[PDB]
RNA sequence: AAAUCCAGGUACGGGUGAAGACACCCGUUAGGCGCAACGGGACGGAAAGACCCCGUGAAGCUUUACUGUAGCUUAAUAUUG
RNA sequence: UUGUGGUAGACGAGCGUUGUAUUGGAGUUGAAGUCAAAGCGUGAGCAUUGGUGGAUCCAAUACAAGUGAGAAUGCCGGCAUGAGUAACGCUUGGGAGUGAGAAUCUCCCAAACCGAUUGACUAAGGUUUCCUGGACCAGGGUCGUCCUUCCAGGGUUAGUCUGGACCUAAGCUGAGGCUGAAAAGCGUAGGCGAUGGACAACAGGUUAAUAUUCCUGUACUUACAGUUAGACUGAUGGAGUG
RNA sequence: GGGUAGGUGGUAAGAACCUCAGAUCCGGAGAUUUCCGAAUGGAGCAAUCCGGUAGUUGGAAACAGCUAUCAUUAAUUGAUGAAUAAAUAGUCAAUUAAAGCAAUACGUGGUGAAGUGAAACAUCUCAGUAGCCACAGGAAAAGAAAACGAAUGUGAUUCCGUGUGUAGUGGCGAGCGAAAGCGGAACAGGCCAAACUUAUCAUUAGAUAGGGGUUGUAGGGCUUGCAAUGUGGACUUGAAAACGAUAGAAGAAGCUGUUGGAAAGCAGCGCGCAAAAGGGUGAUAGCCCCGUAUUUGAAAUUGUUUUCAUACCUAGCGAGAUCCCUGAGUAGCUCGGAAAACGUUAUUUUGAGUGAAUCUGCCCAGACCAUUGGGUAAGCCUAAAUACUAAUUAGUGACCGAUAGCGAAACAGUACCGUGAGGGAAAGGUGAAAAGAACCCAGAGAUGGGAGUGAAAUAGAUUCUGAAACCAUAUGCCUACAACG
């Protein structure tokens, strides 16, 4: 599914309000992007994470 | 235990037959009835049926048998007492044999 | 068996009447009851008119009617040196 | 004294049903129900007697309601009218017999239609409708002693037939895996999937009902073991054929 | 274990047996438990087909009996091991869990309409309802203030009444509608991270296993002393006792006469009661029977509570130092949404982007700033009051009494309808007792008329009572020149 693999954070369902306040259901999807995380110099899996989790990994010196 | 057993003398205290003394030949606990010999004589109109070795003859005319009687209408008959009377019974347990025995309440007669 | 059937013992002419009468008014005619026929009438039977109108009814379709939207396209921003 | 027609409508006073609470009373010497009659009331309504019936019911004062049926092309059940009317959905005569009863059942002789079919073998489906004896509640558009109806008993025999233990087509399922808010969708290896491919039995007879299945006669095929003789054996893979 | 003298389940008579060495029956605990079904050796059109492996018994083997085992996923461990040296991916084996169902009911979360109302309709309402899906539990959820809120104030959460249809929010229209405070039900607060320290990992640890700590009238760590050996838990094992649950035992008191088929009704004379609740017995029984009030009893399983011991957790007030720690892609901010009564806004939440500080710190008191005051976010667990009843036991009803009550009083989700999902009926009463009509007559027989049983046969299996419409028979009256709501 369109969800993170490190965390479980997924899509966010809400309303699409326009002029005249017409209601139409819409879905916000997470910015899923591919990244490779080294683990003890091995198993460089090409995991699919969000950009928020990618920033967390970057500031943690690629720790997960 | 039971008020009426198979064998003891019994009489009827209500109905057309009053003071009818007899011996209980068989007791049905489920239907609360009791077959007593000589009382409640009914005469089924015996037909003729021939489909078996015994049914080839099955000689049955005006056979009078026994009709069952409600156990409530029955009352135990006293024998040990010189002047016999109809009464109710207890369920005392004598420690001599530790077995329950019926004893009348208007006298001291066992069973 | 069947649809039908408010209860019926259910004539014709002129008139009248919710405006075209077996039943009302005035006249005429007609013994009681069947059977075989043919359809004049009973505004005959079957279908809460499909035509018309009404309802701030429904549905299908159309468009430069309104409000939106899938899709398509453009830019900013993140992945992105 | 003035009044008393009346729809929509407003107001007031009452009847009746079921049950509950308090009092009293009746009832196998006959309660409710139910039918009939020549009664009483201003109205809803209320009694008396007799028949039937077989165990509950009544009066008063209050209280609570699933409390009042003529209509809704109202629902359910029964019964009329139409009406003994339309209809009874392609096939004749006679002789003998059974039987309480025969145009309709059994047998026989004809007769009339089918005869690229109303004839015979089977697939699919039907699921005992098949055979024997008995019956005539119901069903049979009439009748019935008779039936594909009902009752009781019985009937379907495979190494070779039709399908599995063999194989695949369309397609289905599908560990991992991919995709997707969830349920799930797609899909690889494998596995299913005939309407196709490969595979050894023919002739006759027999019972009321089964027969390449049972019986007779003559055969064939595939496995395993022992044995004799010969030969080096050669697949989960390659190739040819299929 | 209880309990007896009968039993072999109902339509059900008969045949044949069992049973007083204690049967049938009731209660507790066990044994066996075919096939399908989560179905799980493989398949498949459910209750079928086809197997593998390791044993063991017959055979000369094929083979055939009799046993046990063989699905998938996840976690742990061990072995083996590619591209490619090492190492992973992968493969195999062992152990432990998960699958599914239902209680037409409650809980949480995700997703989420429309009929309708606004007398049209699009904002809005309906409604975060129906439905779909995931996860449970015996309840769930929530929960210990970065809080309410305006005060010499209260001090987790949950539920009930009021505050009130109030403040407010709404094409300011239809409508929607709290949070404080007050009165009640119940009441409980605990524990990690970081400092600091110990031991070990080629100690590059930035990792593992321990001691120390859990905060707001700030807490803890660093150094230095006094007082402590207790009280209490949401807590483990045992032992003992009490109160129960699942069979039971005992359990008082009436005769006579009358109508009647039958007395229990009626009448006379009595009696018992911690029992006058109820059911049956030929009518309407306190004293006929079973029971009820009351007193009692458990071998075995199981529930609650209490006592004792036993683990685990659990402990105060000072001094100095001025040093360290207090939860970061976090709180804020911007762009689109939402939650709260609010139609987006101080507070809460998040899809995209950006991004802080460290007790002289940070957040809050409806934009915002300053003063004052309140509180300590970015970590976790939490009994009670609360929601519901498919089921077990007892009981109740100014609830129903075969068109009513559950669709279903009977063998009802049946017969039947449909390819399927699905839809879905009608039907109860003989008599006290079958004593269910032997026998005669007519008839082929069913059946009818007598006889017989019975109080009643016009109670006869067509079986309580039997209404009307409807169809026939008959006493009496009228009707064939007669226009008829
Ligand atoms: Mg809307
Ligand atoms: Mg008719
Ligand atoms: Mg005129
Ligand atoms: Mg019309
Ligand atoms: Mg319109
Ligand atoms: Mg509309
Ligand atoms: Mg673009
Ligand atoms: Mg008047
Ligand atoms: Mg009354
Ligand atoms: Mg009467
Ligand atoms: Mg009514
Ligand atoms: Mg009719
Ligand atoms: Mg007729
Ligand atoms: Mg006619
Ligand atoms: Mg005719
Ligand atoms: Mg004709
Ligand atoms: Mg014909
Ligand atoms: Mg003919
Ligand atoms: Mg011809
Ligand atoms: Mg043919
Ligand atoms: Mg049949
Ligand atoms: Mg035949
Ligand atoms: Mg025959
Ligand atoms: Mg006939
Ligand atoms: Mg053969
Ligand atoms: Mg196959
Ligand atoms: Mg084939
Ligand atoms: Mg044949
Ligand atoms: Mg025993
Ligand atoms: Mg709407
Ligand atoms: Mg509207
Ligand atoms: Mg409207
Ligand atoms: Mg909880
Ligand atoms: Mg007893
Ligand atoms: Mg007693
Ligand atoms: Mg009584
Ligand atoms: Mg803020
Ligand atoms: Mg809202
Ligand atoms: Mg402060
Ligand atoms: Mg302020
Ligand atoms: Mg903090
Ligand atoms: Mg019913
Ligand atoms: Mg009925
Ligand atoms: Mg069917
Ligand atoms: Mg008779
Ligand atoms: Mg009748
Ligand atoms: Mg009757
Ligand atoms: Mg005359
Ligand atoms: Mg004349
Ligand atoms: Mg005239
Ligand atoms: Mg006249």
């Amino acid at each position: 599914a369109k969800k993170d693999q490190l965390t479980l954070r997924g899509p966010l369902y809400g309303n699409n309000r326009s002029h005249s306040k017409t209601i139409t259901r819409r879905k916000w999807n997470v910015n899923l992007q591919p990244c490779k995380v080294k683990t003890a110099d091995g198993k460089t899996t090409r995991i699919l994470v969000s950009t928020r989790t990618l920033r967390t990994l970057k500031k943690h010196n690629r720790l997960s | 235990m039971q008020r009426i057993k198979k064998g003891d003398k019994v009489v009827v205290i209500t109905g057309k037959n009053k003071g009818g003394s007899g011996i209980v030949l068989k007791i049905m606990p489920a239907r609360q009835q009791a077959i007593v010999e000589g009382l409640n004589k009914v005469t089924r109109h015996k037909k003729k049926d021939q489909t078996t070795k015994r049914a080839a003859k099955q000689s049955t005319g005006k056979v009078q048998q026994e009709a069952p009687i409600f156990l409530s209408k029955l009352a135990l008959f006293d024998q040990k007492a010189k002047q016999q009377t109809i009464g109710k019974i207890k369920y005392v347990m004598d420690p001599k044999t530790n077995k329950k025995t019926r004893v009348f309440k208007k006298s001291n007669n066992t069973l």
